[PDB]
Order: C-alpha cells, then structure tokens, then sequence
RNA sequence: ACUCAACACGGGGAACUUUACCAGAUCCGGACAGGGUGAGGAUUGACAGAUUGAGUGUUCUUUCUCGAUCCCCUGAAUGGUGG
RNA sequence: UCCUUGUUUUGCGCAAGGUGAGAUUUUGGGCAACAGCAGGUCUGUGAUGCUCCUCAAUGUUCUGGGCGACACGCGCACUACAAUGUCAGUGAGAACAAGAAAAACGACUCUUGUCGGACCUACUUGAUCAAAAGAGUGGGAAAACCCCGGAAUCACGUAGACCCACUUGGGACCGAGUAUUGCAAUUAUUGGUCGCGCAACGAGGAAUGUCUCGUAGGCGCAGCUCAUCAAACUGUGCCGAUUACGUCC
C-alpha cells in the first residue's frame, strides 16, 4: 500500500520512534509533527520487518514500543533514501 | 470496559479514580506512592 | 488534588520501569524527579554514569526523545541529567544487576553471591541477604539462603531502612529467581527502635 | 503378553556407524593415552583432570 | 478450586463485546524473498450482478482503480484465555 | 508513678483503691522469625521451560447470534424476607448523621501559541390534574456542591386506622400498559402503575455457627463493579444490651 510510503519518510530526522500496541489504527507519531495519518498495524509491521533484517533495536515497555535506529538501520535508511546525512541520532543535538 | 496496559479485558479492570493497575496487580507493579501502614 | 497525586504515580511508574529493564547492568538505582517550574529535572542514579549519557551522545538524547513523543513533551520542559552513586554496594538494584550477570554468565551460585556479600559488607553495611529460589537442580525449585550481619523485618519502620530488589535470570530449562535485600547502615528515617544511649 | 519382543529395537534409527582412519597400536597406542592425559597439562587425573567431556545442551 | 488453607471464591453483579466453548465467515499476524511472477501478474481498491445470515467487495463475473509492499515455493516465523 | 503501708522471704511481680480523659502488650489495627506444604495461581503480566494450536487458524477479529443463567421440583454452601403487638400493619407530623465519590475526549471554537460540553447538586416548570418521565436557567476540580448533609432504627397520643389473623401479617408466581438506559435487548431496563395474595411460612427434628462492650444484636447511607441492575463486597454513622470476667472437662 501507498501507506507504507509516510511510514519511510517517518524514520529519517525523527530520532528514535515510538508506537503503541495496538489491533485498531493511531497516529504513531507527536515529537515529528509531521502528522502522517497510518494506522498504527502498518508502522509496527514495517518496524518488525527490518528489526529481522537487525537494522532496527526494539525496546519495549508496559504496552508500548520504542524503536531505536542504530548505526546499521541510519546507514540502511540513507541508502533506500539515496538521500546522504550525517547521522540520524547525531544531527539533532 | 477495556484496559490500556493489557488488552486481556478479564481477570478484572480498575477504572477506580482514573487509574488501571489491577489488570497488572498493584502489589507486584507499586510506586503509585500508596503504602499500607493500617 | 486528588488526580494529581495519581497521574505523577503514573509518570514515575511508566519512566522507572523504561530505564529498569532497557538499561541495566550500569549500577541503575533508580530515578528520581522534582520540577523546577515548567521544566523537569529527572535525574537519573547510576554508578556508571558514563553509558546513561553516551560516548556518542546518543543515549541520554534517546531517553529524553521518548518522553517526548509519548507524553507531548518538549525540549526546555523536560531534560535528562546523570548522577554518580558512589558505592554500589548501598544500592539493592546495583547489586541485584551485577549478580544477575555473574549468573547468567553460567558461574557456580555460592561464589557468584559471595561477591555481593564481599562487596556490601566491606562498605559497613550491618547486613545482607541474598536469597535465590529457583532452578538448581532439576525437580526441585530449591531455595538457598545466604545471611550475613543482622536485618529486621520488625515494625514498618524496616521498610525504609531496607531498600529491597527482586529480579529474573533467565537460563535453560527456565526461570532462576534472584532477590537482594542490605539493611543500609545510614537510616532513612534517622531513628531506631534499639540501644538507648547515655551521653556521659 | 507372550509376543510383543523386540518392539525398541525396531523402532529406534540406524546410523550404521561412520568411518574412521585406523588407531595406532603396540606402544604407540599407550604412547598416545599417556600423552594426552598425563602430558600438556597442569595436572594428572586423579579425577582432577576429566579425561571424557562432552558438551552442554539440553537440561531437564 | 473440593475437611480445615472448596462452595455471594477466582474485586467473577458474566446476555452483543468480554470468551475460554458452540454455530459460521475472516485475517496475515505466513514478518522475514535467499529460489519466481514489475509494466499487462497471483495484486491494492471497486458500482452492478452473483456469493452468503451479512449489497458485505471476502469471494466469483462485469468493468473500472493499481502502489508492483499485497502474490507465488521452500525454509523461517509470530500469536494464543491450550496442557 | 503513688497509695493501700495488703500480697512482696530480697527479687521478678500480684490485687484492690486513688490521682486522672484514660489503668496496662494505654486502647484498636498493621508489619513479623525459622522450618516448611509436591496447597492455590502457567485465564494478571513483555514471568517463563517444552509442545500443542499455527492459515477450510481452532490463533485473531468494536463481525453477527448463542453459552456460562438450563429446571425430574434433586442434595449441599452462602444470602435475604417472614410468620407481627418487644414499627405491630397500611396514615400523618416532629427532631435529627459520617466517611466518600465527581472533570475531561486532538473534539468543535479560540492564535503567533489555544476555550467550553460525557460528574453531581441547586432552583423552577413537570397539577386547571398520576406515577415512571420531559426541559431551561444556576454553581462546583470540592471546607464552593447551597446552609455541605434530613427524613431508617427513633420519637407520637395527634385522643389515627388495624387488631390476635395465615389477615388488613408476608411476599413469590402470573397477565396487560408505559417510560427510562444502551452499540445491540429477547420481563436486561424497573426508582412505575395494578392484577393474582384466600401461594408459602405461625419462631420451626437431629445437627451446628460467633461474639465478654460501645461489643453482640438492630438500622440506614455511600463507595466498589460500570450500556444498565447489589439480597454481594468494602468503609462511615445512628439505636445499643443480657450473661461471664472462670476452667480446661
């Protein structure tokens, strides 16, 4: 599906990621204010689909995921992008 | 009604003063600040 | 007022239990927060405080972040700092992470809690207990006590004193229970129930 | 039950063994023992040295 | 669960939800393409017709809307109020 | 503590009385050692071993409907209502109680960074004609909520009515009507009308439960659960004794 695509947008200058486990649609995101509209099934299914790959670290609390982007996932991701950074997590701060 | 930190649904929701922790049990999950002194 | 008092239970709940299993084995006692008006402190206890912040900085902006996306947070309003705990030995927590390594590590139980009791008792601690339950054997679920000074269980004024951890190894065959207790040598409530003095 | 014999012997799977180069022997077979065990160590068994061990994997 | 440490007990005052269980349909959660199909694909979405309790778009016909993620074969997998 | 100068061989202490709000673990609760049980819990969990369910999946579904609640009148456990004259049964009026619950939806409007609607109670229409029940105004995040606190137990001879009966004592069955709640009602609704009561049952065999004081017993209110219902559970308050204060059978 097309909403996939917001979803690959969502990783890149967001930092670390977060969702809610969910079965029926929310909006994953807040801190990006990008205000993407996905169900929150889809965001999970793509986060778990490249945390096999190992691009991704998963944390989890209560109910909740935080998906960290690690060093692999960043160089991944800028790749699939074309587009070249300078390091997700590090040009933030 | 339904629980946020399960999604069990059963073996019984709290929703006493806007808070669940009774699908996860208060005694095992504390620091809610409450204690038992009586 | 009523829900205040509730929703900052919440808030502690939710952000202890974050760093209390995603960051471990740093010597984490805990947290502990205050505001400062319209902003928040939450500092964040370690005895390495080194891999709380990062080398690479990213740590300790990583935490903040996901406060931020899950509570509606902002920068200027929220912030992470780091806190050297000395002796590791007086924090229950710090002490439970260390054993839990040594144990899933694969080495023989006795010698593993007899670092613990080593360490804490050299610090003037009056006690320490570690009692570990679980596997060991098979087809039993036994339970090995180790005791060491003297701790109370006596009033509720014990619970202050004694700062208490309970954790899970996880290892083949399953489950292996771990607990850690240290009676503290420095009251919390500067008061005992025993020895009156006389000040000649 | 008068017949039900043999009833694990039919069951259970059949390697067939696997192939092996020959073993020294005479002296050159003592030679060999005495060496691994009592030589290139800090120790002689005893039982302080464990002359067969296996790997881990399962536990019950 | 079954003398006591069962039996207005499982915060258990449950009707659809909760739900194990029953009568039926559905999803991918089977992710992960490493071995295959891009355009026009097994497809995403779809009025009518049909399907069927369910004009429901699952399905099948019609015709339209199509990202090629969905889909094909293995391995792999995750999920569970199952013991 | 004092005192009885009693009891106390000296000690540890004991009894009665006294001062006194209060007489000994001050009073009522809460926590609690060591050794354990093949106790319960894998339907609390992101607490889990293995191996079952892994797609005509049984997993899973804001999917639909059904079950857990069924009725030979069968046994048991727990609860509540009565058989009434020591609220006593239908009527009226008076004085008078305490913890505790409550609010906020990315939904609208508002701006250079954003306010009011899912809580209650007040007041008035709801009687030129019922109850159930309709709606508008008004305040509160609670020591504000209209007196923050009220109608049951109780009091009453106002010269009330009934009057020693299975009734005018009790309800449980049963039919008709209507409104309220909800995503959906199939007595869900139930604070309601009005039938049936002349259906049971008259303090109830053997057996058996638990409390020595503001307790037992009697009575009511709120919280709890949550589309909606409390004979349940939890907490506060009111009226408030008889006997014993001994022994070990």
């Amino acid at each position: 599906k097309r909403s996939r695509d917001d979803v690959y947008r969502f990783f890149f200058t967001e930092g670390v990621i977060s969702c809610k486990k969910d079965p029926l649609g929310t909006w994953t995101g807040s801190l990006g204010g990008k205000t993407f509209t996905v169900p929150s099934i889809q965001v999970m299914q793509l986060m778990r689909s490249m945390k096999s790959r190992g691009l991704i670290k998963e944390q989890f609390a209560w109910r909740h995921f935080y998906w960290f982007l690690n060093d692999e996932g960043v160089e991944y991701l800028r790749k699939y992008l074309f587009l070249p950074h300078d390091a997700v997590p590090n040009t933030h701060k | 009604r339904h629980c946020v930190i399960c999604s069990n649904q059963k073996a019984v929701i709290r929703k006493y003063e806007l808070n669940v922790c009774r699908q996860c049990f208060r005694e095992n999950a504390a620091n809610i600040g409450f204690s038992k002194l009586r | 007022k009523k829900r205040m008092i509730i929703r900052d239970g919440v808030f502690y709940a939710e952000l202890f239990e974050f760093l209390k299993r995603e960051l471990a084995d740093d010597g984490f006692a805990g947290v502990e927060h205050r505001v400062t008006s319209t902003r928040t402190e939450i500092v964040i206890r370690a005895t390495k405080t080194r891999e709380v912040l990062g080398e690479k900085g990213r740590r300790i902006r990583e935490l903040t972040a996901c406060l931020q996306q899950r509570f509606h947070y902002k920068e200027g309003k929220l912030q992470l700092f780091a806190e050297r705990v000395e002796v590791r030995g007086l924090s229950a927590m710090a002490q439970a992470e260390s054993l839990r390594f040594k144990l899933l590590s694969n080495l023989q139980v006795r010698r593993a809690a007899m670092g613990i009791i080593r360490h804490v008792m050299e610090s003037g601690a009056k006690g320490c207990e570690v009692t570990v339950g679980g596997k060991i054997k098979g087809q039993r679920a036994k339970s090995m006590t180790f005791r060491d000074g003297y701790m109370i269980k006596s009033g509720t004024a014990h619970k202050n004193f004694v700062d208490v951890a309970t954790r899970h190894c996880h290892l083949r065959a399953g489950t292996l229970g771990v607990k850690v207790k240290i009676m503290l040598p420095k009251s919390m409530q500067n008061e005992e129930e025993i020895l009156p003095d006389v000040i000649t | 039950s008068l017949a039900r014999a043999g009833k694990v012997k039919n069951q259970t799977p059949k390697v067939a063994k696997q192939e092996k180069k020959k073993q020294p022997r005479g002296r050159a077979f003592k030679r060999l023992k005495y060496t691994q065990r009592y030589l290139a160590k800090t120790l002689k068994p005893g039982e302080k040295l464990h002359m067969n061990k296996q790997p881990p994997g399962k536990a019950g």
